[PDB]
Parts: structure tokens; C-alpha cells; sequence
């Protein structure tokens, strides 16, 4: 129960074993899939409808951020000038949302990776590469990976990059094996280069919260 | 989330009834206050950093909280509290515009007590800072709309305490 | 580190997408060296066509000092 | 609601509402009396619209009412008139909200899976709302009908 | 992308001068044509699927393209072509509402010629399809509004061919 | 412009212009002469607005013009009023367009990085536009002042 | 084919075909001769199936062939006989491959949007395939008909 | 990808004809050699690494390629070439099972030549390496199935060169 | 990237021989000059924000480049030019510490000419800005270290030339 | 090199070198003559190290030289001596660079995939470097041996 983070906007908050003992062990085996509540339509769950994995939640779940509009300075149509290029605020809002997905909160002045931002804005790298770079950042290592338990840090990373808690042992053991041999950076790489990531989010799609834990949704929608 | 319009619709939908005279009057009351809500939100939007500035100054600044030993000592934790109150004011504005505190329970107050306890964030010091926001917002915006904002800021306080 | 500037065209086969997809269909992107083998496989398995591959950063036959 | 849409968009960007978004609500707030006028018109003559559009559907599509059909019988036709009464109620919620969210959330998402399970033809329900649109259009003003048609066509468009 | 208003702003911003009398009349000319642009957009929006219906029947249907061996034979490739002509119609409406063909460069013809040659989509047939759109639109909205639409649909054709 | 913003919003959802969005452009087009009138008054009295609000700034914040400050000197005071001339020019583009994008694009995006490099207090530039709002409200009618304030406050909010 | 599916699943895991998967291929290979027999009977009587099921559609749904309908005239009926010839051809490709993939790829993806552009009712084409199933099950042996019905019901299921 | 069954389907789909006598015998020929293609892949899967183990030793090892200065001197380059040849052998087995070389045009030869040219990978050496695979693949499996594999391995060689 | 040591190692690794006396002389040269390389880098890193500020002032500021009509007018374009020269100073420091200019080719000069030509960035104005950086740095670190720094700043100038 | 490792770490965070990072390069460049002395000793008596440590491996693990082993025969023994000569060369490149990156890029990354395809036990290659460390430590001075063995131990650690 301690490995489960609180379903909040930002901050990896885990129940401590030492502080207020509330450890609830349960004999989970390997092929044990956890039932997760989809943010969008109930029909759009991938457990029953695997084809509808890349279907956007229509005012039911989280807002989807996509680089649908043309990036500024893509073609040499707007020659030299054009100071009021309208497609500029859209990509900046995408960047901020891409920052908000990797790191739950908006970062400070001397924390934003300016090199990665301008490469996305120029059209050198896709969103998939940009999300990967923000998760491969030394700041993400310092803030979420290093201060937390290894499998807690894996679980939270999966809830940020895929917007989904892990189904069970099969996925958790996979990333934990990579964490042992290769390291943190390869765990980031594996979660981005996963097929399920590619199906849910394209090359232009910013990740979003897709699935919640029943305990997490209860915290949201069982208040007064 | 649900606004005042959606809350009336949902309540009518649950019963399975068309929008009756009581339901229509609840909508008309919101549309009457709609001009007050939009203008209030624009004032808060313009003076977003200013409210938080004078909230920390009143309650938090020059106390044991700011000084070593306190929670809001380091620049990292100071900017964290600034951000927190920036989030609290923004979500109070959302609830003020909506006319319902459904967004506060869904996105803010959902396991906020458990979060603040685990980190070691003082509840009483945070409440006072939101209480400081209320007095600053009421002095800036007005009497009626400042009262409206004050309800949802109390709702954050009640959910945190 | 050494990187590839690659152009790829990936068409849709499964579903007709009502949104603008031209940016994700025909694109020219820079990929890391260690990631290119996984990226090329991803384009191949999806049913795409690689147009042009060029080594943008670095030089061929780098024994030491490629990172 | 367009108010809900504006807040959600501001929530996702983690910013205060745009002056464009604030003016969008302000225009909706002022033009809320017109929306409540259309809603009351549809509420006032709900039994008239459903009955007229019902008969008009059954003449155009006799197969649904004829023996062997889905809505054959006095109890099955009553369910079909109830179905349209639900859909007309969904429209009135949409007009009031000034957005196509409440119609989608309650009675559009998972309609295709619903009517397939019941054995109801989906195109006949699309026709039923199209008949409901025609009756409602000729019971209110041209400006009132055109505003209402935007929500009606959304019900038709999603089901078709 | 820039509109007719934005182009006036941009041109004045290049010199670094306030909006001069020449640029002032350019704005008022757009506001004079603004009623025509909104009206025509509403007609196209309402009959969006209807325009494409007549366009394919005039040009594409009952040809070698729809027949086996053609590029529009497959039901996926047919549905893509309707979708393509749905884009060409919507973006021409965007360009008409704006009063500038800057949207058609940055969004439509950003890399359309490259992908069409890659997939093997015949350029001659799709240009005729947009030319079929041109005649159907001009018959629907009118001679005055169809003249404006005809320019932008030719601009799509010229950029692609 | 508002017409461009309405296109961008519609293209993001990949849909045609909403009837509400089309009426929003229509309301802008019809009331185009009244909104353009605002730009004329700000253009005609472009000098006396900058001179007065500039003088108001140096009384409200005398530290910036004091020795050791950023605006200290004949040349440094001149470029500050030149900056205020630029910001007013942004407002005139903004009130004509009907959107806050042209103000944002030219002289508001990446403005924090600019003034930090030059060593200019961003809170003092926020006060300079604040005084430019106050002179604008005095030299214009109440309805025009309230319209202009929505664009002025956007410059204030983004600055501080 | 199941050979296509097996390789896809193998390449996704970056491994060779498992003995369990290889057992599926060889069993399909042995059953491929029986699957070719089903196709030969369907292509042998491709004229008689389409014409009978086509006529049966015109008797059940007369409004299709009636003036005002979509398939009215000597040209428009010929296209409907062409369509039914095409969908029967898709079935013959489906039975050979032992998979629903070549049906899905060529002539069962975005069919809902395809006939909507033409204005052809999707319910009527769903009926036409169902009528084609009945003739195919009658002319050809019941054991092979139950095999063939799985591909037919897949078409109807995607249509409705 | 396109299999032998799928290729026969597609070829008849181009003309728009039903599966004729010529198309029927092509399927029957594939169904006759189906057991032969399964057993061949089973032998390959048993000793997949063993083919790659000796093929380098036969052609590439104790040569200028593996010698300092070559493009297979370092461990990283060696592990890359081993991976490449292992993937080359795997996709050839996939082509052997499918009975079509359309997978090879999609899953390997699709942008490998320009990749190898940009990295300064010698085309002559890699072709010789796959040629070294060819006869030993025939030795482990058989004469009939080895000739089948010998076509697809030469198809990779012809595509790279 | 390649430094001075790695370049010596790589040149020894291609031939496959050990570190010879002729290759050792270049190592001794780097180990002697490295005292100047570290000392100057610590000075440049200290005054990094003030070096750029001073250089932009004498070169770019109060000219036609920053004037409306130029490329450094817009606040977005201004912050971009500040960002660029911040990178130009940082990567030149990296090259100065490395003792090789391969890093500049590896990261900076990769797709920089084509980007600058497409956006319409003045080549002459950029060179003069880096030349202004060169003179500020040389006046800060010294004559010998400033010349050594000036090599890489001229290399990045010639690459953009 | 330790210079490059410092640069790439600083570039990843997009910052100038740390006070500690600059001090480490300063400490490396001052002790560069000492690192050159380690190299010159190892390059001078290179053939005596690999011969002794080779023979010390063959007495410890004779299964290598015994039939069935990887290095069976005088030709394959010479290859094993060459392999150790290649690895001693990597250590000499490692000590002058002040980092283990040159050793990694050439003869550590993808070594487990290499010796698998050769059928060489990697733990025996790990033990060969262990013996190479022992002979080299006894060859030159202890103060230089402690620095040399530190890079040797990494090669052992990555191998095993
Ligand atoms: C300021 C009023 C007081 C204060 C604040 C403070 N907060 C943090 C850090 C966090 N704040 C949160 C809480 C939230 N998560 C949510 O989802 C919401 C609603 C949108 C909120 C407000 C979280 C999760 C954290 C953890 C780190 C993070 O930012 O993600 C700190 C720092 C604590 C630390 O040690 O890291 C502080 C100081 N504390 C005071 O002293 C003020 C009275
Ligand atoms: C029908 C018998 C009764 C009923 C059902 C009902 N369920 C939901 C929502 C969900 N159902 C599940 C459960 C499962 N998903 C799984 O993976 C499994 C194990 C195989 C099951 C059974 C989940 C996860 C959800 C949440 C949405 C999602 O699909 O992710 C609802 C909707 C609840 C809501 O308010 O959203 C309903 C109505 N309820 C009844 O009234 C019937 C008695
Ligand atoms: C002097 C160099 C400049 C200056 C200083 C100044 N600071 C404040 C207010 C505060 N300063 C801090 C900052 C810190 N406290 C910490 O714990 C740390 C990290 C170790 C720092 C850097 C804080 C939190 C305060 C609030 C006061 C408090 O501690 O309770 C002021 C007062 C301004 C006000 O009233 O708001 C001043 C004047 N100002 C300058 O202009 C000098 C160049
Ligand atoms: C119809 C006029 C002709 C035709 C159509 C056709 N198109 C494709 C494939 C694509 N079409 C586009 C174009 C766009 N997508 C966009 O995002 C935009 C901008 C808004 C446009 C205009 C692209 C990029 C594709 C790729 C697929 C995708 O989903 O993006 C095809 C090929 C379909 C296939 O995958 O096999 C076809 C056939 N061809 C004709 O015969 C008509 C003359
Ligand atoms: C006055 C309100 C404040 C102030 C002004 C000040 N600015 C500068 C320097 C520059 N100002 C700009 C900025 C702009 N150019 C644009 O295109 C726009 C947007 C339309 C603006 C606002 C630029 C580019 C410069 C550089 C110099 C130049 O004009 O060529 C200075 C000089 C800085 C110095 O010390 O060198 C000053 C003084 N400073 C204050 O204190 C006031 C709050
Ligand atoms: C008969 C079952 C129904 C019917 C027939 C009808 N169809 C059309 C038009 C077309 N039909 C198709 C369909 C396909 N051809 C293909 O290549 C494929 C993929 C294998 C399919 C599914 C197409 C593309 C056309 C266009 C004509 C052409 O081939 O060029 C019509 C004419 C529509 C019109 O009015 O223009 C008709 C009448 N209609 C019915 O009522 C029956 C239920
Ligand atoms: C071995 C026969 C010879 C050899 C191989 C070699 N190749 C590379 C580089 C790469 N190989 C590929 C190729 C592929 N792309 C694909 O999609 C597939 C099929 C799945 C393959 C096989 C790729 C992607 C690369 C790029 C780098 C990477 O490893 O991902 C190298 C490395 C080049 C270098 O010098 O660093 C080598 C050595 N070269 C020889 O000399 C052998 C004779
Ligand atoms: C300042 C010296 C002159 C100037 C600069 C200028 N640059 C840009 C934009 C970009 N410059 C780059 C180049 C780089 N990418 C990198 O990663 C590095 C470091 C290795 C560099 C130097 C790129 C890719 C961008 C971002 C593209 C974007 O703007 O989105 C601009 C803005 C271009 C525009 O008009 O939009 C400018 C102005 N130009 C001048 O006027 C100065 C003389
Ligand atoms: C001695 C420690 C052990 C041993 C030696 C042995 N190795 C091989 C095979 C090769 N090893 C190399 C050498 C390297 N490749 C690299 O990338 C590096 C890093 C710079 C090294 C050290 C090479 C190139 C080969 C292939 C042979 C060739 O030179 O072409 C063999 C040959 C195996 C065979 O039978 O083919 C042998 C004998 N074997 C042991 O058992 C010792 C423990």
C-alpha cells in the first residue's frame, strides 16, 4: 500500500513505513492485473477495448496537448519579418504542459531546459523526444528518483510518463530489471519507447492522466 | 468539475425532470451575478502576484516560519509556498467563476491534508496565509465579490484544517 | 553525442484521423545514436517509409570520444 | 457549459482565464435570457413535440412499429416516446449550458453500444431526433430555431 | 498565421510607425467585407459534407481512380480522400475568414507535396477535385463570395501542382 | 485578431467555426468603427500620454532615475520614454485587432529575459504602463476606457 | 493470414516463433486445402449468389430500387450489383487467408464514412451481406457454411 | 506485412478479378511447402546464435575489418555487427515463413543502405558476411529449404549493394 | 565530442599502436597549456552574464539591427539573440577547456548556417557580436589566454561566415 | 577524458563548470606528468606484463589451454595474449585521459555480447586483468600503482 502515491497534480507523496505504521501486505502473484478506472469514457478502457487506446477523453478526462498547429519558422513563407506570427503561443503552452506532465508543477527560472525547448520550437525534435529529455534531466533524477524508494520512483514515473499506474508485477519487474542493470536513464527510455506509449500518444502528443486507481478517484469524488 | 449551471442540470437529471421554475430561478440568479464574477476574476488575474505578495507579508513574513527551524526557511521552500498560495488563489477564482466548489474538492483538497502532514507543513500557518489572501482580495476587488471569493477561500481552509 | 537527422513518412492504416496529422506523417527529426535502432524499428513495424538518413553530428569511425 | 470549458482550459494551461475567455462568458451571461427562452418553449410543449415527431417517424419508418420490429406494441412505442422525451430533455440542458457537453456526457457517449445491445436501429433514432428538430423549429422564432438546431444536429451527427 | 488585420499590424510594425491613414482604410475595407466573409463561412459549414458529395461525383467518381488499380479504390483510401477534401474546404474557409492565404502555406502546403509523392497520390486528380470543389462552392454561396473562395482554392492547387 | 484566434481555436478541435464564434466576429465587425476610434485618439495624442505617464512614473518610482539606477541619465531617461512609446504602440495594435496576441507577440514574449539582460526592474515597467492606463482613461470616454483597460491590464499581468 | 499475425507478435517481442505458434501455422497449412475448396465453391457460383441476394434485397427493401432512392435506374442497380460482387470477393479473400484482416484492410475500414458521402444507407448494405450469407449457406455444405458465416457476420458486425 | 497468401490476394485485387486458376495454384504450392517452411524455421530457432557465431569466423574474423582501423575493431562496433547479422538472419527466416520478400523491403532494406553509407560501414564486407551465412544455413537445415532461405538472404545482399 | 587527449588517443587507436613519443609531445603541450585553460575558464564563467551584456551594448544596441525593421527588434528575437550569444560564450569556453574545436562542430555548427539563412538572420551582425565578445573576454582574462579563447571565437565566426 | 566528462555533465544541466569540476581538471593537469610516467612504464614493459599474467592465468585456470576450452592451441593462446595486450593498451589510454570513458567506448560497451559470440568465458577475461594488475603493481612504484590499479579494477568490475 506504501508503493501507491497519492493521486495529486504534483509531488510524489508516499505512505512511510516508519511514520505511522500502516503497511498492508497482500500476496500478489505475477499475472495479477489491477483494475483501473479510465478518466475518459468507460467504453474507451483498453482492457475491454484495446483498439480505443489512442482515443482522446472528450470532456470526461484530462485535456490533450498536441502539436497540431504549424511550429513558428517551419517554412520560408513568412520571410524575415512577420513579428505577429500567431502560431507561437500555442507551442509555448504545449511546452509548459509538457513540463507539467513530467514535473507535476511548473519549474523555476534556472530549471527549464532551454536547449530542448528551442529544438522542439525549431522542429528538430518531436514531442516524444522532448518528453524523454525532460525525464532524462538531472532535475527529474534529483526531485523524484533520488529521494524515493526505487520501486516507488518507478511507479510514480509510470504515472507521469504514461499517465497510468502499473497493472501488476509483469510491468514493474521489467522496469526494475532495467533499473538494476542499466540505470535510471534507460528506465525513462524504456517507458517512452514502449509500444503502449506510442499507441496512446504519438510523436506530437503530450502525455496525460488516462487511468486512476479506485482509491485515488475516491479521494477526488467522495468528498462533501 | 461542475459549475452552477451544471449543478442545477445534474440535480434535475438525477430526478429525471425538466428544468422547472425553481431550477430556472437558480440559473437566473447566476446570470445576474455573472457580470460580478467575470469582472472580479479580471481584477485577481491582473494582480495575481500582488495578492500573494501582501498575504505572505501580513501573516508569514518576519516570523519563526521564515527564520531557521521554520518550514518556509529555504528559498526552495519559500518559492514552494508562494506557488502553493498562487495555486490556492487561482483555484478560488475558478470556483468563484463557476459558482461551485466542486473543482476545489477534485483538484486541490483531494488528499491535501495527508500531503501536508507527511511533508511537515504547518496547517495553522497555511490557513492564516489563506486568511491573509481573503482580506487582501476583499480590499482589492470589492464587498460582494470579495465575500464570494471569501467563501471558497474558507472552503480551502475548512478542507485543510 | 552523435545523432541522426532522419526523414520518415508513416501513413495511417487502422483509423481515419479527423485532426491534422501531416506533422506526424511526413517529418524530419533528430534522434540519438542509442535510440535510432529502436526508432527505425518503430517506423518499420508501424508500416512507414524511411526517406533519407544522414549523420548530422559526429564523424564515421569514432573509436573514442563519441559521447 | 462554456464556463466549465473555459475553466478546464485555464486549468490545463495552469493560468488565469484569458480576457478573450472572460469576454466569451460575459457574452454568454448577457445572452442567457435568450437561451432560457428556448428552453422554456421546449419544456412547455414537450408533449406536443414528442407526439408529432413520433407519428412522423412511424410514417417514414413503418418497419420499427410493424410486427417483428423493435418498437412493436403499446408498451414498446411508449418506451420509444420516452426515449425521445429523454433526448429532448438532453437538448434543453444543452441550450441552457450553451455547450454540447451535458448532451454528450449523459445521453450520447455509449449510445451506439447501448442500442446495439437492445436491438434498436441507430439510424431510426437519428431520424427520430431529426423529426424532433423539425417540429421544434416550427414552434419558435427563426433565431431561436437556429440556435436550437446546433444542439439537435450534434445529437443526430454523433448517433449517425 | 496572419489575417488581413494582422498583415496591416505587421506592415506598420516593420516601419515601427503608428497605424497610418493608408493602413486605416485597409482595416475598414476588411470590416466592409467582414459581413460577406462570415455569411459565406456559415453556408459552407452547414453544407460541409454536401459540397464534397457533389465534388467527387463530378470529377473523381466513375473513373480509373475509383476503379481497381487506382489510388481511390480502397475504402480506406476513399475515406482518406473525403477527409482530404474536408481539409481543403475547411482551410479555404479559414483563409476566406482571415482574408489571407498564410494559413494555406504553414498548415496545408507545409509538406503536402512531399507526402503525396511519397504515398503516390496523383497530383493531377486531386487538383481537379479541388477545382470541382470550386464550382460547387461558387454555386452555393454566390458569385461574389465564390470569387474569394475560388482564389484560395486555386492557391491550394498552385502550391500542390 | 479575434477572427484569427477563433480560427486557431476551431483548428485545435479540428472543426468549423461555431455559430457563437461566428457571431463574435460579427459583433466585432459591426462595432469595428468604435474600437478603431480608440486607436485614433491614442495615435493623435501619442506624445502627451507618454510625457505625462513618464513624469508620473518618475514621481511614483524616483529610485530608477536616481544615480545607481537604470533610467539615470539624459540618454537612459530618453530610451525609457521610447520604451513607453513602444508599449503604447502595442496597445494600439491590440485594440484594433480585438485580441491580446499582437501585444504578446512583439513586446511581451521573452520580455523577462530582455529586461534582466539590460538590468531593468520589471515591476517598474509594470508601473509605467499602469500610469499610461490612467492617462488613457482621462483622455477618453468611460466606455472606451473600460475597453482599453482590458488590454492594458494584460500588459500589467504579464509584466508582474 | 494467421502467418501475418504470428510474425507480427514474434517481431514485437524480438524473438523467433514459439513451438505453440509454429503448431498453429502448420495446422492452418493443412486446413488451407479445405479453405481453398470453400473459396472455389463461392467463386464458382459468384453470379448466382449476388443476383439472388440482390433481388431478395430489392423485395425486402423496395425503396432502394424505387424512384427517389439511391439505387434507382439501370446504372445505379449495376453499381449495387458491383458492390455486392466486391463484398463477396472480400469474403473469398477472407476464407483463403483464414483471417478477417484482408476484408478489414481492403473493404471494411471507414465504410461508415464511405457510404455516408455517397448517401447510401449503411443498414441496407448490412442487409445485403446478410442476404449473401443465406444464399452461400444454402448452395454450399453446412459444415463449410458455418466457417464462412464467421467472415460474413464480421462484415455485418462492422457495418451495423 | 505482405505474405505469400496476401500477395496473391493483392495481385488479384489490383486488376479487381476473383482468384483465378493461376492464383489458386500459387496458393496450393505455398500450402504444399508449408510444413517445409515450419520445420526449417524450427531448426533456425534452435541454433540462431550458432549461425552468427561461425559466419563472422569464416569471413570477417582475422581480417582488416576486425583489425584496428576497421569498422568492427571496437567491442561496441562488434556487438552492433553481431546484432545486425542476427537481425538479418531473423528477418530472412520471417520471409521464409511468410513466403514473400515484401517484409524484407519493409523491415530491413527500408533505409539501411543510406544508414550504412553515412556511418562508413563497408557494403562489400556485410554482403560477404550474409553470403557466409547462406551456405551454412543450407547445411544445418537442408537442400530444398536452404535454397528457399538462400533467395531471401541474397535479396538482402542485392538490396544493400 | 573530442578534446585534445581523446584526439591523441583516437589517433593512436586507429593505427592500433601505443602512445608514442611523437604523440606524447602533444600531450605535454596540453598539460603545460592547461594551467592557462582552467584559469581563464574560471574568470569567464564568473562574469558570464556581464561579458554578454557589455558586448551586446557596444555592437548590437542602439543600431539598425535592434531598430524596427531589423532582426533583433522583437522582444522574442532579442531574448533569442541573448540566448544565442550565451550559448556562443559557453560552448567556446567548453572548446577552450577541451583544447579542440570539434565540440563547436558537434553541437553548435550543426545545422546553424541553414537555420540562419531560413530565418533571415544577418551574418555580419552575428560575427560583429562574437567579435565584441572576443574583445571583452581578452580584456578580462589576458593577452595570451584571450588569443587562445579568440581562436575558437574566430572558428565559430568562420563557420557562420 | 575527465575534461570531456566534465563538459557533458555541465552541458546536460546547461550550465558552466562547477568550482569542484574546475578544480578536478586543475588537479588532473598538474598531475598529468605523473599520469604520463604511469603510461611510459606500462608501455615500456608491455610484453612482460601480458606474458607473466597470461601464464599466471593458465596455471590458475588450465581449462582454457585444455581441450574443449576457448583458447586451445598455440594460435588461440597468442590471441588471448593479444586480447590482454589490447586491454593493457586501454588502461594506458585510461590513465592519461583521467577517465574510464575511452576504455568504455572501445573495449567495455558491448563486450558481453562479443565474447558470447566468440564463446569466451568473460569471468576468465576478468581474471586475466586481475593478474595484469598484480604484475603491473609489482613492476612500478606503489604510489603510482594505487592510481593504476584504480583503472584496472574498473575493467575487472565491468568484465565480471
Ligand atoms: C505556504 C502557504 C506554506 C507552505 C508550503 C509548502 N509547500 C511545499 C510543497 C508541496 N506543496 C504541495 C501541495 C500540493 N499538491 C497539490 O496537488 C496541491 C493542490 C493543487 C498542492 C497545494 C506538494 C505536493 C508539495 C511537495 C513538493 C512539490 O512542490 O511537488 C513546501 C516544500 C516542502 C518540502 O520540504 O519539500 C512548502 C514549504 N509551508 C509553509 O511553511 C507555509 C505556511
Ligand atoms: C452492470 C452489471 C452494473 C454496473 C456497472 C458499471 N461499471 C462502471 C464502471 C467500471 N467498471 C469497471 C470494472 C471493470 N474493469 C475491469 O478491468 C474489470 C475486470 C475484468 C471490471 C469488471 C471499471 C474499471 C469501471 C470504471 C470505468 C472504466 O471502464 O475504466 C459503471 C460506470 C460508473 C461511473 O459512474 O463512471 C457502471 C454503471 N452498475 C450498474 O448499475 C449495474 C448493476
Ligand atoms: C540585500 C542584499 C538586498 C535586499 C534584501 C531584502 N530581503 C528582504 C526579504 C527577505 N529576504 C529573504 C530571503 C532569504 N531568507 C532565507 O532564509 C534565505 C536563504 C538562506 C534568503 C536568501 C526572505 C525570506 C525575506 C523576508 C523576511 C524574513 O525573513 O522574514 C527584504 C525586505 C523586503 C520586504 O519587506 O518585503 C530586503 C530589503 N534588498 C535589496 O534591495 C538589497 C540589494
Ligand atoms: C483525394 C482528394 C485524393 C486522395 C487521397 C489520399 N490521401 C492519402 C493520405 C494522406 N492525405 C494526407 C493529407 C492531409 N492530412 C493532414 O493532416 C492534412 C492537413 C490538415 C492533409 C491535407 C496525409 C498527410 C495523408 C497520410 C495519412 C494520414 O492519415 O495522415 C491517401 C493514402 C491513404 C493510405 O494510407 O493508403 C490517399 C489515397 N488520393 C486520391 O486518389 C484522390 C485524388
Ligand atoms: C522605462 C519604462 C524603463 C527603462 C528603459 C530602458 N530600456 C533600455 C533598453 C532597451 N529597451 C528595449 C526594449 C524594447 N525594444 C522593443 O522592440 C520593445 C517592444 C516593442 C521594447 C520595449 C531595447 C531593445 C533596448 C536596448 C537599447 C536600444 O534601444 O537599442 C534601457 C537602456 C539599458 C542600459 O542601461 O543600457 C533603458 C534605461 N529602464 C527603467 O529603469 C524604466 C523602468
Ligand atoms: C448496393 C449494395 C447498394 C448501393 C450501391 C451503390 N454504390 C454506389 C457507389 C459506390 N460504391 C462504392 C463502393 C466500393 N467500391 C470499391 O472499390 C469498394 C472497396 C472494395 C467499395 C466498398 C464506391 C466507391 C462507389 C462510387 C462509384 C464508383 O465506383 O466510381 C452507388 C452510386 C451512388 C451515387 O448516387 O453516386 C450506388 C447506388 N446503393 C444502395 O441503395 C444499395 C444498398
Ligand atoms: C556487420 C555485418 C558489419 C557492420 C555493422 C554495423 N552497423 C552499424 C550501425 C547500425 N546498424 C543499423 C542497422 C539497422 N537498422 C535497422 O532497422 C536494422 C534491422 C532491424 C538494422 C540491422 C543501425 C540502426 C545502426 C546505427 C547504430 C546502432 O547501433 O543503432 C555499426 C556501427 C557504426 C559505427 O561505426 O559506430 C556497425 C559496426 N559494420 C562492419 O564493419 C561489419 C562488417
Ligand atoms: C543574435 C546574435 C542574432 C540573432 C539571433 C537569433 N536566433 C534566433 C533563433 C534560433 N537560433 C538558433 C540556434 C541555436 N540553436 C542551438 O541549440 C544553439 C546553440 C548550440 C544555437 C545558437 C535556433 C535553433 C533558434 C530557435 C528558433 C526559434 O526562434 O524558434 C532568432 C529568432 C528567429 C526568429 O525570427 O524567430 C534570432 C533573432 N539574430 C539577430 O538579429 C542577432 C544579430
Ligand atoms: C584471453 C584473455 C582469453 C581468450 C582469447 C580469445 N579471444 C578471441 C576473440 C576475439 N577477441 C578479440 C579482441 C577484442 N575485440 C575488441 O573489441 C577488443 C577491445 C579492444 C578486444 C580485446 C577479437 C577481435 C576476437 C576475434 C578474433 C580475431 O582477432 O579475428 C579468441 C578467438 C575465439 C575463436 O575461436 O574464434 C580467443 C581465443 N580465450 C580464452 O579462453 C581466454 C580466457
Amino acid at each position: 500500500s506504501g508503493n501507491d502515491p497519492l493521486e495529486i497534480q504534483f509531488g510524489a507523496i508516499f505512505p512511510k513505513e516508519t511514520r505511522n505504521p500502516s503497511k498492508r501486505p497482500a500476496p500478489f502473484n505475477k499475472d495479477t492485473k489491477r483494475i483501473l478506472i479510465h478518466r475518459g469514457p468507460a467504453v474507451n478502457n483498453q482492457v475491454g477495448n484495446p483498439s480505443a487506446v489512442g482515443e482522446f477523453p472528450g470532456s470526461l478526462g484530462a485535456k490533450v496537448f498536441r502539436l497540431n498547429g504549424g511550429l513558428p519558422g517551419a517554412k520560408v513563407g513568412k520571410n524575415t519579418g512577420t513579428s505577429v506570427k500567431f502560431g507561437e503561443s500555442s507551442t509555448q503552452a504545449l511546452i509548459r504542459a509538457a513540463y507539467r506532465q513530467v514535473f507535476g508543477r511548473d519549474l523555476y527560472e534556472g530549471q527549464r531546459l532551454s536547449v530542448a525547448e528551442i529544438q522542439l520550437e525549431n522542429g528538430d525534435i518531436s514531442v516524444r523526444e522532448f518528453i524523454k529529455r525532460l525525464a532524462k534531466s538531472e532535475l527529474f533524477l534529483k526531485l523524484y528518483w533520488a529521494p524515493h524508494y526505487v520501486c516507488k520512483a518507478i511507479e510514480y514515473m509510470h504515472r507521469r510518463l504514461l499517465g497510468r499506474p502499473t497493472y501488476g508485477r509483469q510491468e514493474m519487474n521489467q522496469y526494475f530489471d532495467i533499473a538494476s542493470k542499466q540505470g535510471f536513464y534507460a528506465v525513462v527510455e524504456a517507458m517512452i519507447d514502449s509500444k503502449e506509449y506510442s499507441d496512446a500518444f504519438g510523436e506530437d502528443t503530450v502525455p496525460y492522466e488516462r487511468y486512476l486507481t479506485p482509491g485515488g478517484l475516491q479521494m477526488r469524488s467522495a468528498r462533501v | 468539475m461542475q459549475d452552477a449551471i451544471t449543478a442545477v442540470i445534474n440535480s434535475a437529471d438525477v430526478q429525471g425532470k425538466y428544468l422547472d421554475g425553481a431550477a430556472m430561478d437558480k440559473l437566473k440568479s447566476y446570470f445576474a451575478s455573472g457580470e460580478l464574477r467575470v469582472r472580479a476574476a479580471s481584477v485577481i488575474s491582473a494582480n495575481a502576484a500582488t495578492i500573494v505578495k501582501e498575504a505572505v507579508a501580513k501573516s508569514l513574513l518576519y516570523s519563526d516560519v521564515t527564520r531557521p527551524g521554520g518550514n518556509m526557511y529555504t528559498t526552495r521552500r519559500y518559492a514552494a509556498c508562494i506557488r502553493d498560495l498562487d495555486y490556492y488563489l487561482r483555484y478560488a477564482t475558478y470556483a468563484m467563476l463557476a459558482g461551485d466548489a466542486s473543482i476545489l474538492d477534485e483538484r486541490v483538497l483531494n488528499g491535501l491534508k495527508e500531503t501536508y502532514n507527511s511533508l511537515g507543513v504547518p496547517i495553522s500557518s497555511t490557513v492564516q496565509a489563506i486568511q491573509a489572501i481573503k482580506e487582501v482580495t476583499a480590499s482589492l476587488v470589492g464587498a460582494d465579490a470579495g465575500k464570494e471569493m471569501g467563501v471558497y477561500l474558507d472552503y480551502i481552509c475548512s478542507g485543510l484544517s | 553525442m552523435r545523432m541522426f537527422r532522419i526523414t520518415a513518412c508513416v501513413p495511417s492504416q487502422t483509423r481515419i484521423r479527423t485532426q491534422r496529422e501531416l506533422q506526424n506523417t511526413y517529418f524530419t527529426k533528430l534522434v540519438p545514436y542509442d535510440n535510432w535502432f529502436r526508432e527505425q524499428q518503430r517506423i518499420m513495424k508501424m508500416g512507414g517509409k524511411i526517406v533519407k538518413v544522414e549523420l548530422a553530428t559526429g564523424r564515421p569511425g569514432t573509436n573514442a570520444g563519441l559521447a | 457549459s462554456i464556463v466549465t470549458k473555459s475553466i478546464v482550459n485555464a486549468d490545463a494551461e495552469a493560468r488565469y482565464l484569458s480576457p478573450g475567455e472572460l469576454d466569451r462568458i460575459k457574452a454568454f451571461v448577457t445572452g442567457g435570457a435568450a437561451r432560457l427562452r428556448i428552453a422554456e418553449t421546449l419544456t412547455g410543449s414537450r408533449e406536443t413535440i414528442v407526439k408529432q415527431a413520433g407519428d412522423r417517424l412511424f410514417q417514414k419508418r413503418p418497419d420499427i412499429v410493424s410486427p417483428g420490429g423493435n418498437a412493436y406494441g403499446e408498451e414498446m412505442t411508449a418506451t420509444c416516446l420516452r426515449d425521445m422525451d429523454y433526448y429532448l430533455r438532453l437538448v434543453t440542458y444543452g441550450v441552457v449550458s450553451g455547450d454540447v457537453t451535458p448532451i454528450e456526457e449523459i445521453g450520447l457517449v455509449g449510445v451506439r453500444e447501448m442500442y446495439r445491445s437492445l436491438g434498436t436501429p441507430i439510424e431510426a433514432v437519428a431520424q427520430s431526433v431529426r423529426e424532433m428538430k423539425e417540429v421544434a423549429s416550427g414552434l419558435m422564432s427563426s433565431d431561436d430555431a437556429a440556435e436550437a438546431s446546433a444542439y439537435f444536429d450534434f445529437v443526430i451527427g454523433k448517433m449517425s
